[PDB]
């Protein structure tokens, strides 16, 4: 339980720290084809 | 008389089987382990040691202090092995407000005669006749002597004591030491004076152990002639939308049960206008139709109670120090009535006997015949039973391990029964007359023992059948 909303932003190396330009780590937008593993908390996506 | 009665006979019978299954589905009712245990912690509690000035036996009206440092501090403070723990089944959310409806001057006109004895105590709820200046000891708001009537808040009217629009009242802060401090500082003043005619407040929780929100009002209406009136209505409220793979089924049953409210919809319409109209005069056609308006509702409103609760659910975060969280009763307003509309049909519908008369319950109560002869068959199998029971015991006593007590031997034969034989010490304990009971006992239970209860069973019915269509066609 205690679900939310997921994260969608830009992060660094470690965790969040975007000082310069992009982020190291990008968050590569879902595609619309490929997705719903359906796992056991919630119905997942593509996205991360 | 050929088509009919073998087709919406049929669209009902299987219309019900529909229902039921998503009856038993809402057919939850944690609450007996979610609000009866909500429900004693928070107002099964002693404010004293030992007294009777419990939530059930509301202690005074000055009694202010004994009352909200109690059980109400329990809430904001819950201490167990500023924090939320009771029973480890329960835990806190938003913040509570506290409401203090003080009746302040204006209860009566006061004369020159005797207006210096009293003129200003806890009468009915009024406008000009409720707090308008400090209910009692307060430097500024501690007395606060204004109306709330812009509170975002819809007066109860209740009957015990009338509510309304306006009435002083405070917030607490996100633990108990500041909201103690509040309670010690308006004890030591004066806000919840003699004046005050009902307090009423209201509270959520979050039980992370079974996810789900709840909501709480309390209200204490101490009558200004003495006594006081508890008053508790809490109840729960969940959202459990797409996790599962057994609630899946449960939305395609909603789905099928849509399908089948508009193939009931689609089908009436033509009994007004084809068929002739203005007659009603039947009670088979009232319910036709009442049942579909019933159906109609429910469904725009079990969506339009998904919704708003998912929406106040994604807000759960800013109210750790956001000043009023309280605005939920609007929720559960809507979610009880659901909660009786469901009520209010499912019985309406299971309430059609169109398909078989209602007064000839006499064939369903005359079946006491078969009730006796299933007596009498279970003092006819339980020797036979029972022989072989003490057979076992007697032969496989000292080398199984299952036949080694009498009350062993019953629970091996009944695993037996259920298809669970061991048999591989059964013969090696005795290689002769071993098997031959394993053998005897399975010929004589499932083929000549057996069978005879399916006859009763068969016979029973052909006799039922058979006295309902003598009564019936003679």
């Amino acid at each position: 339980s205690a679900a939310g909303g997921f994260s969608t932003s830009d992060y660094d190396v470690g965790w969040e720290s975007p000082h310069n330009g992009s982020g190291t780590w990008a968050y590569s937008a879902p595609d619309l084809l490929g997705a719903w593993s359906w796992g056991s908390c919630a119905v997942y996506d593509s996205g991360g | 008389y050929l088509k009919s009665v073998l087709r919406e006979l049929v669209t009902y019978l299987l219309f019900l089987i529909v229902l039921c299954i998503l009856t038993y589905g809402m057919m939850s009712s944690n609450v007996y382990y979610y609000t009866r245990m909500m429900s004693q912690l928070f107002l099964d509690t002693p404010v004293s040691k030992t007294e009777k000035t419990n939530f059930k036996t509301l202690s005074s009206m000055e009694d202010f202090w004994k009352f909200t440092e109690g059980s109400l501090l329990d809430g904001l403070y819950w201490k167990m092995q500023n924090r939320s723990f009771i029973f480890y089944e329960n835990l806190l959310l938003g913040v509570p407000r506290i409401r203090q409806l003080r009746v302040r001057n204006g209860s009566c006109s006061i004369p020159q005669d005797l207006r210096d004895e009293i003129k200003e105590c806890y009468d009915v709820y009024s406008v000009s006749s409720e707090d308008r200046a400090p209910f009692g000891p307060r430097n500024g708001t501690a007395w606060i002597y204004t109306s709330e009537k812009d509170l975002n808040g819809s007066s109860h009217w209740g009957i015990i004591a009338t509510y309304s629009g306006a009435g002083y009242y405070l917030d607490l802060s996100r633990t108990r030491e500041e909201t103690a401090a509040q309670v010690a500082s308006l004890k030591k003043n004066v806000w919840l004076d003699r004046g005050t005619r009902a307090t009423f407040i209201d509270f959520s929780v979050y039980n992370a152990n079974i996810n789900l929100f709840c909501v709480v009002r309390l209200l204490v209406e101490f009558p200004a002639t003495g006594g006081v009136i508890p008053s508790w209505q809490f109840q729960p409220l969940k959202l459990i939308r797409y996790v599962t793979t057994f609630d899946f089924f449960l939305a395609a049953c909603e789905i099928i049960f849509c399908f089948f409210i508009f193939y009931y919809v689609v089908e009436e319409i033509l009994e007004i206008r084809i068929h002739k109209l203005h007659y009603f005069r039947s009670f088979w056609n009232c319910l036709d139709v009442v049942i579909v308006v019933l159906s109609v509702v429910a469904i725009g409103i079990n969506i339009y109670r998904t919704s708003n609760v998912e929406v106040l659910l994604q807000f759960l975060e800013d109210q750790n120090t956001f000043p009023n969280f309280e605005h939920l009763a609007y929720w559960q307003i809507q979610f009880n009535n659901i909660a009786a509309v469901t009520v209010f049909f499912v019985w309406i519908k299971l309430f059609k006997f169109i398909n078989f008369n209602r007064t000839m319950s006499q064939l369903s109560t005359t079946m006491s015949r078969c009730a006796k002869d299933l007596f009498g068959f279970a003092i006819m199998f339980f020797i036979i039973f029972l022989a072989y029971a003490q057979l076992a015991y007697l032969v496989f006593g000292t080398q199984v391990d299952d036949f080694s007590t009498f009350q062993e031997c019953i629970f091996t034969q009944f695993r037996i029964i259920l298809g669970d034989i061991n048999f591989a010490e059964i013969e090696e304990a005795n290689r002769v007359l071993g098997p031959i009971y394993f053998t005897t006992f399975v010929f004589f239970m499932f083929f000549i023992l057996l069978n005879m209860f399916l006859a009763i069973i068969n016979d029973t019915y052909s006799e039922v059948k058979s006295d309902l269509a003598q009564q019936k066609a003679e």
